[PDB]
């Protein structure tokens, strides 16, 4: 759970750049999506 | 885990001086450090009480 929480909080602070086009933010979102996919596949 | 990525993002995005995300960056840094220091201090005090318990 804490592994997912890490990327979650990371993307949360990546929000506050006030950029919706930041490649860092997009890539961290891609990371979190695959993280959630791998966690749900385990269930 | 969050701290090491935020700081790497700080080094990468502020190799040079972008004036636009300058003000937000200080807020982000203040927020994350004020979180982490409190976390560490509470963890140390809890560990001290756990050590004293024996």
């Amino acid at each position: 759970i804490g592994e997912i929480k890490t990327e979650t909080e990371t993307t949360r602070f990546y929000v506050d750049y006030d950029d919706l086009m930041l490649s860092l933010l997009k890539e961290a979102a891609k990371k979190m999506i695959n993280t959630c996919n791998e966690y749900q596949k385990r269930h | 885990g969050v701290a090491t990525q935020l700081l790497a993002a700080y080094i990468l995005l502020f190799d040079e001086y972008n004036e636009k995300k300058a003000s937000a960056q200080k807020d982000i840094l203040i927020k994350v450090l004020d979180d982490g220091i409190t976390k560490l201090n509470e963890a140390q005090k809890s560990l001290l009480v756990s050590s004293q318990s024996f």
